[PDB]
């Protein structure tokens, strides 16, 4: 399925869904990276930092 | 190299697949500049001179 | 919990079958706890804190809670903490900008990426000469693999070479361990700078100890193995490479050298200074004819390590402060190169020819900014942390040598030189015959390189923020009457 | 090019002031004016022409003087206004 | 801004022509007249004239393509060819 | 070294070219400049029937030594060429579709 | 008689993945060019420049600065020196 | 008359995201030193635990 779809995407420049092959690619877009990036690292450093000047 | 010539890569003066010099990095545009009006013992002479 | 969570590990392989999203989880939680770790530190006291020690003979699967301490020791204070903040915030960034390049055989090459991080991170933690040994040799034989398997063209002489210097080095800092094993009966950090050696042995302990710290910092002139290394190495590797592993030597300076051969390293110090002054110039010179994007990258970091080691070993408060505030600067920006040359441009083109490159500032705004911003903060432009710690770094060379550190000044020009040589080419003149146009910098590859920028500044505007970790060690290592 | 001479002919004159600032770090233990200043009238005088030689040199690089005026002419390149 | 034509190149090329003393007759200056045969221009001439003629669209020939005008029609297409004149 | 060939024609009148633009490059008084391409013409004409090998080639070295004494520093150029002052400026962009490098990632 | 067992069935090694578009267009002789540079080692011999470069960098420079590093040790103070006082120690 | 290209909204992802964080930040920094004026301590400080000196 994931070869299908981003083989797809990749070629056409069409993303698969809505169901044929629409070209909104205007947002609707997550990476499977974001979640992790943005929820868990990202407070942690901002953690950090406010850690570090309140430690100081 | 006279620039009103024809090259592949007019800015850089050089055609595909020309070879390079091993100092080419020495001898391409981005290298310093030359000055020709002058040999460079002579502008040496004029310069220590003034 | 290990138990569960092992058969957790087992289902997402099952039904997945990428380890990598277990692996971002898993370091990302990493970092979460050393912050915990970090608020419940006492800074008002120079003593090892959080300590544990494995493989005692009345436990040798668990902790020991012996009244004889015969096992490996871990601890940390201050100095160690920063590292390990550093190590932390790097790993899941490792991870990170190889989510899509790595497509054949990829669960292995995240193993290797996420062992040698924790590997890393271990040996921040290591108490005593040979738990610090054990870990400081264990991330060669991953790194000799990874390189190996998953490297450019000339990656079989790169692992060779990663795996034959690091060696070499090392063996010799193992004689100094053993003789300091054999004459103190003892190995451990806390309590051996109670220990003094009569000058001629700390003379001779200090010379294996010292060539160690000459592979592995790098120093001229046996540096010649580092650009190899980092040009064929894959991105990962060499983010590791340049912003961690190089900086267990700095901090082998301060940890097993400093404290215990204080007399031997009096008498040492103009030799040091020798060395990393040419280091310093020799290195940066020689970058001003390479070809290779990620060559030049790699031989900026030399020159950098000869600046902290001049401010390491300067005898003085500001010099080691700098020291440290330059290796995490370091860390924080090299990495970010790397990125951009091996991560960026060799995805997109797969070639590292100097030649090939010229004005991607028209298709390419974003990325130009990008190299245009870690440009001037690789030669240390002020508010950055390298220019704080390299500022610092000479202001101690200078005190404990005027003429050495005086003359060290000229590394501002020169590293300016080869950097701004570089990006001048990179950015400027209409965009290149050789190469066609792609898409410009990701989100993923922006969200990495801010991160990194954004730390960098933060300790640049503020670099104080770092000294309540800090303030015992400024003082722990000078050796004045 | 143009730009890339003057920034590193500025970044000479940027390495003799790191140069006249660690000399001044280490002498009156302060980059202050109040405190230099203040005290500069009792400084050796060696030490003062260190100082103040490095300061020159950046400040000859940054007014174009006869050492390092080269990049002031290149500078042209640049927009008018610039 | 400013913009010529290829008339407005050729009317140039052709007062410039007028103006030329050397010249056998005014009247008989072509957009297709050939300076070496119709006009009788000697051969350090037609070089004084390709240099009046960058010398009034403010550009630059090389020598190769200098001595390759032979006609005015030449001059016209080559000053008409070149986008900053 | 002929006497009259059209590589001597191309050279001379190249030759020619060339010192009536090093003429214009040495003096800034229009009519001096008249003046001296004047001459220039003048002494060009004088030496155009030289048969004999010997004297041509000579007259031909002494005067690529005369120009190459006469040689300006700076020519003038117009803006737009090489060595102008607005050469390639505002270079337009080569018109260009993205290729793509990666499956899953722009 | 001697053979791999029957039972093993072997087929090709493919690393997979999408064959991208060329984005680089592969020029020969800058790609000679960087192989020279890369591989200078393997090449390298002991003539008279080379000689005096090593000599220059790996002897000569070095002394100079041993020299200037052994003499100056200890010999400056400068932290709050007043006029008359010597900034020398010896 | 300049030409017109399309209109672009103002507020993007990118401006949303670091302005709302850095002005979060100085209001957490305003609100832990009221905080401190009125309790007698930064409200930061209370979740600092390290283990006493002795
Ligand atoms: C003061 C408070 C500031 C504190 C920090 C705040 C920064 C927050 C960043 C953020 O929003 O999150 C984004 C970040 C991910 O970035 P991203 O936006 O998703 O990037 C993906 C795309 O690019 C995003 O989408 P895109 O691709 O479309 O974007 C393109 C890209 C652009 O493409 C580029 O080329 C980027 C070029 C490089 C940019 C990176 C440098 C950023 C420089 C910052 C600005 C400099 C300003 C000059 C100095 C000013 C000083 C204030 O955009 C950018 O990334 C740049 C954004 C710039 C936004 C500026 C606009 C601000 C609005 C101002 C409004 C003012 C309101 C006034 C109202 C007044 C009413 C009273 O996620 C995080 O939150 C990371 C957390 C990091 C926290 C700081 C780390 C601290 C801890 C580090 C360790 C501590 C020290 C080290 C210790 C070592 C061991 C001991
Ligand atoms: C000290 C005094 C040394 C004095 C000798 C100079 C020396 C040693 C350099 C060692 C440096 C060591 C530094 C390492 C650290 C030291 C702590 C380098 O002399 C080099 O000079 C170079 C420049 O002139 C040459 O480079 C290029 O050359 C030209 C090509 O076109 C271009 O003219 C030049 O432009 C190029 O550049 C080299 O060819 C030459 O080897 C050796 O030179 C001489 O020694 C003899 C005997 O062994 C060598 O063998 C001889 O010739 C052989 C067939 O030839 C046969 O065997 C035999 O006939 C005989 O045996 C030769 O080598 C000879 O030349
Ligand atoms: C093959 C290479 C060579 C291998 C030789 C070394 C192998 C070691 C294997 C890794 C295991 C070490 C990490 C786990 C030990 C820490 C467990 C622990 O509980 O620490 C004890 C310490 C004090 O705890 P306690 O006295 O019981 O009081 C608690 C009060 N609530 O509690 C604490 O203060 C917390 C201590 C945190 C330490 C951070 C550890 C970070 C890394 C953890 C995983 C590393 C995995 C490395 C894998 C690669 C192999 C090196
Ligand atoms: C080259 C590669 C070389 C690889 C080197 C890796 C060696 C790893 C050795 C593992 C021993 C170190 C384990 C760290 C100790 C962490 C721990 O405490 O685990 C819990 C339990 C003992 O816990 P306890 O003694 O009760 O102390 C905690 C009290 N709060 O611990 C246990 O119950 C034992 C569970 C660990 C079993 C390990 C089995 C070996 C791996 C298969
Ligand atoms: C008194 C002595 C004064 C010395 C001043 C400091 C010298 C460093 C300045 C380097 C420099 O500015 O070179 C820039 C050069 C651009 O020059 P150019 O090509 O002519 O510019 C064309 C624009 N019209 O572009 C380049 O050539 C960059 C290539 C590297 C230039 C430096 C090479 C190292 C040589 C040593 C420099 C100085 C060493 C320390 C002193
Ligand atoms: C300081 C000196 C640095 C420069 C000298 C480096 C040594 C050298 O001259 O080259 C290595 C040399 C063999 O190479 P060579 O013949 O000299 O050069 C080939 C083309 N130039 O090597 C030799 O000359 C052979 C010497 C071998 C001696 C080995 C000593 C015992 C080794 C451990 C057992």
């Amino acid at each position: 399925l994931k070869d299908y779809y981003y083989n797809g995407r990749r070629i056409l420049d069409k993303i698969p869904v809505k169901v044929t092959w629409e070209i909104k690619r205007e947002g609707a877009e997550k990476e499977d990276w974001v979640n992790q990036m943005y929820f868990l690292y990202a407070p942690s450093l901002i953690l950090l930092l406010i850690v570090m000047v309140y430690k100081s | 190299k006279n620039p009103y010539k024809k090259y592949d890569d007019q800015q850089d003066r050089r055609n595909l697949e020309e070879p390079l010099s091993v100092n080419d990095d020495l001898y391409d545009m981005w290298s310093p500049d030359r000055f020709t009006h002058f040999k460079n013992q002579d502008a040496l002479k004029y310069f220590i001179g003034f | 919990i290990l138990l569960s969570s092992l058969y957790l590990f087992n289902r997402i392989l099952a039904w997945q079958g990428n380890v990598k999203h277990f692996y971002l989880f898993a370091s990302n939680l990493l970092l979460l706890f050393i912050v915990v770790l970090y608020i419940n530190f006492n800074t008002f006291s120079n003593s090892f804190q959080f300590n544990f020690e494995l493989f005692n003979s009345l436990n040798p699967f668990g902790l020991s809670n012996s009244d004889i301490s015969n096992g490996l020791l871990f601890g940390i204070d201050g100095l160690s903490l920063t590292f390990i903040l550093l190590t932390v915030l790097l790993i899941p960034l490792t991870l990170l900008g190889n989510w899509y390049n790595i497509n054949f055989n990829s669960n292995l090459y995240y193993t290797l990426v996420l062992a040698i991080g924790l590997v890393i991170l271990l040996n921040f933690w290591a108490l005593d000469y040979i738990s610090f040994y054990i870990l400081f040799e264990a991330t060669l034989p991953l790194l000799f693999i990874l390189i190996h398997i998953y490297g450019s063209s000339d990656s079989e002489r790169a692992s060779f070479y990663v795996l034959m210097f690091t060696l070499s080095g090392s063996l010799f800092m193992l004689l100094s361990i053993v003789v300091i094993s054999i004459v103190l009966n003892t190995t451990n950090f806390i309590n051996h700078n109670l220990f003094v050696l009569s000058l001629d042995l700390q003379t001779i302990i200090w010379l294996g100890l010292f060539i160690a710290i000459m592979v592995k910092t790098p120093l001229f002139p046996i540096h010649v193995w580092l650009p190899v290394v980092h040009s064929e190495s894959p991105l990962a590797g060499s983010m590791i490479l340049a912003g961690l592993i190089l900086k267990l030597a700095l901090y082998a300076i301060l940890r097993l050298l400093l404290p215990l051969l204080c007399e031997a390293q009096i008498l040492y110090t103009p030799m040091i200074y020798i060395i990393s002054l040419l280091t310093i110039i020799l290195t940066s010179l020689a970058t001003l004819r390479q070809i290779d994007l990620k060559v030049i990258i790699a031989y900026s970091s030399i020159s950098h390590m000869g600046i902290a080691i001049l401010g390491v070993c300067s005898n003085t408060s500001l010099g080691i402060y700098g020291s440290i505030v330059l290796g995490v600067a370091h860390g924080f920006v090299s990495p970010a190169l790397f990125l951009i040359v091996g991560g960026i441009l060799y995805d997109r083109y797969h070639i590292r020819i100097v030649n090939y490159y010229k004005g991607l500032t028209t298709y390419m705004p974003q990325l130009a900014t990008y190299i245009i911003i870690l440009s001037f903060a690789n030669i240390g432009t002020p508010l950055t942390g390298n220019f704080t710690g390299e500022f610092l770094s000479l202001q101690g060379g200078f005190i404990r040598n005027p003429i050495i550190g005086g003359i060290s000044c000229i590394s501002v020009l020169l590293a300016a030189i080869y950097q701004l040589k570089l990006t001048n080419k990179l950015t400027g003149g209409i965009s290149s015959i050789y190469m066609h146009r792609t898409n410009d910098v990701t989100i993923r590859e922006k969200f990495i390189m801010n991160i990194l920028i954004i730390s960098t500044l933060i300790i640049g505007i503020c670099p104080q923020i770092m000294y309540n970790l800090l303030y015992w060690t400024v003082n722990n290592y000078i050796y004045i009457i | 090019k143009s730009a890339l001479s003057a920034v590193l002919m500025n970044r000479f004159g940027d390495a003799f002031f790191v140069l006249g600032l660690c000399v001044i770090a280490y002498v009156f233990g302060t980059l202050n004016y109040s405190t230099i200043f203040a005290t500069a009238y009792l400084i050796n005088t060696d030490l003062l022409v260190l100082i103040m030689l490095a300061l020159f040199i950046a400040a000859m690089a940054k007014s174009a003087q006869f050492g390092l005026h080269n990049w002031l002419t290149l500078a042209m390149e640049g927009p008018t206004p610039v | 801004a400013h913009v010529l034509t290829k008339d407005m190149i050729q009317e140039r090329i052709v007062a410039l022509l007028e103006s030329f003393d050397k010249v056998n007759d005014a009247k008989n200056i072509t957009a297709t007249a050939n300076l070496t045969s119709d006009l009788g221009l000697d051969s350090l001439d037609v070089v004084e004239v390709v240099m009046a003629i960058e010398e009034e669209f403010g550009l630059e020939i090389p020598d190769h393509d200098a001595d390759e005008i032979k006609t005015v029609q030449q001059a016209i297409d080559y000053v008409s060819a070149q986008p900053a004149a | 070294p002929v006497p009259f060939s059209a590589a001597n024609k191309k050279l001379v009148t190249s030759m020619y070219r060339q010192s009536l633009k090093l003429a214009r490059n040495w003096i800034s008084n229009r009519q001096l400049f008249r003046q001296k391409a004047v001459e220039i013409r003048h002494k060009f004409d004088q030496n155009a029937q030289i048969s004999n090998p010997r004297l041509l080639a000579r007259t031909l070295d002494e005067t690529r030594a005369h120009l190459y004494e006469f040689r300006h520093p700076d020519p003038i150029v117009p803006p737009s060429f090489p060595g102008g002052t607005k050469y390639e400026r505002n270079v337009p962009p080569r018109m260009e579709k993205i290729m793509q490098h990666n499956l899953y990632e722009p | 008689e001697l053979k791999p067992s029957s039972a093993i069935q072997r087929g090709p090694l493919n690393k997979g993945g999408w064959d991208a578009p060329h984005a680089l267009h592969n020029d020969g002789a800058i790609d000679r060019y960087a192989h020279w540079r890369t591989f200078y080692q393997e090449r390298f011999k002991y003539t008279r420049a080379t000689g005096k470069s090593t000599l220059i960098f790996l002897v000569a420079f070095p002394a100079l600065i041993g020299y200037v590093a052994y003499q100056s040790e200890g010999l400056f103070e400068f932290a709050g020196k007043r006029r008359g006082e010597s900034v020398t120690t010896r | 008359g300049p030409e017109l290209t399309p209109a672009v909204p103002f507020f993007q992802p990118y401006v949303l995201k670091w302005a709302g964080v850095s002005l979060g930040l100085v209001a957490f920094y305003q609100f832990n030193s009221s905080y401190e004026a009125k309790n007698g301590h930064t409200w930061v400080e209370t979740f600092f635990h390290p283990k006493s000196r002795e």
